[PDB]
């Protein structure tokens, strides 16, 4: 424990059915005790599962090979709440409205090599912004200085 | 210096055998979870709750190394494990549902290969 | 409604939503009706009103995402005119 | 159920959305408030064929999986000049250039 985003012990089981419901190969990732990500079984593209949780349990959407950052119900992060009369809670992963300077960036990541980046004939502000592939770690350190400056 | 026969470490194993190459209509096999126990390290919370942690790697080793007198000896520890298991885990969870067949998977076993 | 023209490098004129020109920052800046774009051809500048349809229309919504398509072909000039346009 | 649109003639695309259940001659008409040009000097195509006014914009194949707001339908317009009407002439973007050897 100590970080802002991290799951709580909570020991409350909840029933969450993931949804993915995007054209990526969806890695859920789960934030441990101490805020650590830890991977989950990948969900195909239009695949569900209903899977087993805990409330107040932290858990973010990613692209399995890409890892780009998903939304789960129009936002970031799903906390599970309480089973309301055992009813299931529904986390449905989409695609983010990406800007066409990020989605363009994805593009031309998934067509070229890294050692072949600075290669290219674009500007040398692109260089830097093509190589800082998106990850778990720095969408973490967005969110917890997003809620804690909130 | 040896307290258990050949024929009763011999029975105690291919019961365990049977509950750990047990596999279900999907045809995954239950016990790969509760092979081996993760460290202090990995999941602190698991050894702040439970007492007397046990995996499917200590129970082998307690039949190789015959601490386990009799069958009932073997079962006490089998049950400990799936009790660890749904007390940690709790209700709902996979951990939780593989441990309940489990423990009928090994009563059947004793049943079968002892009478 | 109000519209806006984008005229590309070739000559092309684009006529699009002036809310929808708006997703640009740099559309943001000059625009306060036309605004001429003497470093992005036709078939780029085609592609980025696309975009602006696309950022409208899927943007705080509940229907499905679907995936925003960039050709291999036109994916260096397209990255190339969303960083000088800011979208 | 809306329809994603590109009115094309000659270097001009027009941008724009309407529903399945709207007809050719609204369309025309949303055309008419943009370029200033009534419906009866106007000729709206899908491809090649000709659309009639009181068609709607399903019955001509534009579809929600066929005129998407990233991937849009383009509807070919001609103008009436002096008494006959000019011939279709869409006039294409230009093309990207070669590949290079680190995308290929
Ligand atoms: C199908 C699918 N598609 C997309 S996601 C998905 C999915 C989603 C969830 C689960 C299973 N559920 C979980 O893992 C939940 C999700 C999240 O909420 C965290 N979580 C937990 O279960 C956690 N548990 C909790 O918080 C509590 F239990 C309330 C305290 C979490 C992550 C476990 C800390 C899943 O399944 C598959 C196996 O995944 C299990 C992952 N490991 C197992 C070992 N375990 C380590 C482990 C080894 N062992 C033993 C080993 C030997 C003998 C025994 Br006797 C045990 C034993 O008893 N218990 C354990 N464990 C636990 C650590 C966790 C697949």
């Amino acid at each position: 424990p100590r970080p802002v985003l991290r799951s709580v012990n909570s020991r409350e089981p909840s029933q969450v059915i993931f949804c993915n419901r995007s054209p990526r190969v969806v890695l859920p990732v789960w934030l441990n005790f101490d805020g650590e990500p830890q991977p989950y079984p990948t969900l195909p593209p239009g695949t569900g599962r209903r899977i087993h949780s805990y409330r107040g349990h932290l858990w973010l959407f990613r692209d399995a090979g890409t890892h780009d950052g998903l939304l789960v119900n129009q936002t970031e992060l799903f906390v599970p709440s309480l089973n309301v009369d055992g009813q299931p809670i529904f986390a449905n992963i989409t695609l983010p409205v990406y800007t066409l300077k990020e989605r363009c960036l994805q593009v031309v990541r998934s067509l070229v090599k890294p050692e072949n980046y600075r290669r290219l004939d674009i500007v040398r502000s692109l260089y830097e912004d093509l190589e800082d592939h998106p990850n778990v770690q720095k969408d973490l350190e967005r969110l917890t200085q997003e809620i804690a400056h909130q | 210096l040896s307290p258990n026969p050949p024929k009763l470490t011999k029975q105690m194993n291919a019961i365990i055998d049977t509950v750990i190459n047990y596999k279900d209509s999907s045809g995954r096999q239950l016990s790969e979870v509760f092979i081996q126990l993760p460290s202090r390290k990995e999941l602190p919370e698991y050894y702040e709750l439970i007492r007397k942690p046990v995996d499917f790697k200590k129970i082998k080793e307690r039949i190789r190394n015959h601490k386990y007198r009799s069958l009932g000896d073997l079962e006490k520890d089998v049950m400990l494990l799936c009790h660890n298991a749904q007390t940690f885990n709790l209700e709902g969870s996979q951990i939780y549902e593989d441990s309940i067949v489990l423990q009928s998977v090994f009563k059947s076993a004793r049943q079968k290969i002892a009478k | 409604m109000m519209y806006v023209k984008l005229i590309s490098s070739d000559g092309h004129e684009f006529i699009v939503k002036r809310e929808h020109a708006l997703t640009s920052g740099t559309i943001k800046a000059m625009l306060s009706n036309e605004v001429n774009f003497r470093e992005i051809p036709s078939h780029v500048l085609s592609k980025v009103c696309m975009y602006f349809t696309y950022k409208v229309r899927y943007t705080n919504s509940s229907t499905e995402i679907p995936e925003f398509p960039i050709a291999p072909e036109i994916a260096l000039e397209l990255l190339m005119a969303a960083n000088f346009l800011d979208c | 159920m809306d329809v994603f649109l590109m009115i094309r003639r000659h270097k001009t695309t027009i941008f724009t959305d309407a529903k399945e259940s709207s007809t050719v001659f609204e369309l025309k008409r949303i055309v008419e408030g943009i370029l200033k040009r009534p419906p009866d000097e106007q000729r709206l195509y899908k491809d090649d064929q000709l659309l009639d006014d009181g068609k709607t914009l399903g019955e001509c194949g534009f579809t929600s999986q066929t005129a998407r707001p990233q991937a849009p339908a383009t509807v070919g317009l001609a103008f009436r000049a002096d008494d006959t009407f000019e011939a279709l002439c869409i006039e294409p973007f230009s093309s990207p250039p070669e590949l290079p050897d680190v995308m290929k």
